[PDB]
């Protein structure tokens, strides 16, 4: 009819916005966790270098 | 006073006062002289019916569009259309209102100069300004970057913009548009027996295209499905009865957009001229253009095009970039809404081409600083 | 920029839906029930006209039959 | 009718799914970010003690 189509369009705009936000948040999590794990690896290498210096 | 935001277009003239949401009067731009003899006396028969009046008497007229591909080929008819638009559809004399026409990119200069000369001499407006049809469609989306594909009815053009700085070397204008799709649909309907020839029946084929055709997500699978089942055959009632059944002509008509080899055009589809337009841009603004691809214009209203185009570009583009296609529901009037917004701005109020300036430099003022 | 999208979108996101629902409800209420009732009324009047026509036709055929 | 109900329910389900997924992703992002900050803070002190050891 008439109002039904507009209501469907609203329900679809919510769909697109929610899905896009979810995808963007997932990409953010991937990037942040990669950052953290690379920092942890750098910390490990520093520990090993400290061990060599102690030797 | 208020400004008149006219938008000539090619196929539908959209006009209205600046500052509203939708154009006040939208009507086809056709001027049709009668072609038969006429025997009733005193019937009050005019010599040319323009606008929406000639879509009701089209049975005995020979409609002819005054704008072929963006450019204007018949200046007298265009003047008649403008006169009708000002006096009968809006009923505001042009002597007291600025006007904001719109023009496709890469159009001949003489067209624009003649347009401004007409507006200043015949209608005698206070001040008029000509704007590129894609920047307005970018205004209406509320963005400031993005690459807009404005597939009108006359010409499809693809203007990329970043941070408000247009890139003049990356505009890809292609002359396939809604009219060629109408002609191709009228040409493939003959494969079932329905022959439309008269210039009046082109309107019927246009209505068929608007109401039935859709863009297939995958072309070969649809061609295979329509050739086995019969779940696609949708029927339609002509203006006199004798319903017709459209089979796989439904998604073959708008497929011409992505494969212009169907109508013999050499160039690549609208899915690949956008990617080429992006790749001509600098290497650092390609991500933003990928993420803010904007659709506009009437012909981009086919059901299922915002998914086919996204699939195609995602196939072409690098796998890391995110491809997003902005397809607002108010696509058809996007250019005019943007025009209203631009005319309503205070910062823009001193960019009009004032009449005294035209009197001092002639019609060639439009190419000058007042663009 | 991009701050008028809220003030031009969120408005009609609810007001338009509610107003169109109101319009549909009022139009259906005004239209469907009244039309069915009026058609039933006209049908009853039509049946009465049919009875009157039958009576008049029969009496005239009775008299005129010679 | 029938189609309106199923389509509306499916679309609302899609919106809710995307929203909850985004919230989970953002929570993990915040936790990973704070842990990364901890890693930075500890790494600076590790570098300082390494420098003293080297001296
Ligand atoms: N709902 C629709 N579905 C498919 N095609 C449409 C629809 N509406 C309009 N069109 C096509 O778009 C054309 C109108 O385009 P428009 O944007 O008015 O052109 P212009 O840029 O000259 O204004 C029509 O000729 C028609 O072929
Ligand atoms: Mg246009």
């Amino acid at each position: 009819m008439d109002a039904i189509k507009k209501k469907m369009q609203m329900l679809k705009l919510d769909k697109e916005n929610a899905l896009d936000r979810a995808e963007q948040a997932e990409a953010d999590k991937k990037a942040a966790e990669d950052r953290s794990k690379q920092l942890e690896d750098e910390l490990v290498s520093l520990q090993k270098k400290l061990k060599g210096t102690e030797d | 006073t208020t400004a008149l935001v006219c938008d000539n277009g090619s196929g539908l003239v959209k006009a209205g006062f600046a500052g509203d949401d939708a154009p006040r009067a939208v009507f086809p731009s056709i001027v049709g002289r009668p072609r038969h003899q006429g025997v009733m006396v005193g019937m009050g028969q005019k010599d040319s019916y323009v606008g929406d009046e000639a879509q009701s008497k089209r049975g005995i007229l020979t409609l002819k569009y005054p704008i072929e591909h963006g450019i204007i080929t018949n200046w007298d008819d265009m003047e008649k259309i403008w006169h009708h638009t000002f006096y009968n559809e809006l009923r505001v004399a042009p002597e007291e209102h600025p006007t904001l026409l719109t023009e496709a990119p890469l159009n001949p200069k003489a067209n624009r100069e003649k347009m401004t000369q007409i507006m200043f001499e015949t209608f005698n407006v206070p001040a008029m300004y000509v704007a590129i049809q894609a920047v307005l469609s970018l205004y209406a989306s509320g963005r400031t970057t993005g690459i807009v594909l404005d597939s009108g009815d006359g010409v499809t053009h693809n203007v990329p913009i970043y941070e408000g700085y247009a890139l003049p070397h990356a505009i890809m204008r292609l002359d396939l548009a809604g009219r060629d799709l109408t002609d191709y649909l009228m040409k493939i309907l003959t494969e079932r027996g329905y022959s439309f020839v008269t210039t009046a029946e082109r309107e019927i084929v246009r209505d068929i295209k608007e109401k039935l055709c859709y863009v297939a997500l995958d072309f070969e699978n649809e061609m295979a499905t329509a050739a086995s089942s019969s779940s696609l055959e949708k029927s339609y009632e002509l203006p006199d009865g004798q319903v017709i059944t459209i089979g796989n002509e439904r998604f073959r008509c708008p497929e011409t957009l992505f494969q212009p080899s169907f109508i013999g055009m050499e160039s690549a589809g609208i899915h690949e001229t956008t990617y080429n337009s992006i790749m001509k841009c600098d290497i650092d603004i390609r991500k933003d253009l990928y993420a803010n691809n904007v659709l506009s214009g009437g012909t981009t209203m086919y059901p299922g095009i915002a998914d086919r185009m996204q699939k195609e570009i995602t196939a072409l583009a690098p796998s890391t970039m995110k491809i997003k296609i902005i397809a607002p529901p108010e696509r058809k009037y996007s250019v005019w809404i943007g025009g209203s917004i631009l005319a309503s701005l205070s910062t823009f109020q001193q960019m009009w081409i004032s009449k005294q300036e035209y009197d001092e430099a002639g019609p060639s003022i439009v190419h000058r600083k007042c663009f | 920029d991009f701050d008028d999208i809220h003030r031009k979108r969120m408005e009609k996101d609810l007001n338009e839906l509610q107003a169109l629902i109101e319009a549909h409800f009022e139009n259906r209420k005004k239209e469907e029930e009244e039309l069915v009732s009026l058609k039933d009324r006209i049908e009853r009047r039509r049946a009465e006209r049919a009875e009157q026509q039958r009576i008049r036709n029969e009496r005239e055929k009775e008299r005129q039959n010679r």
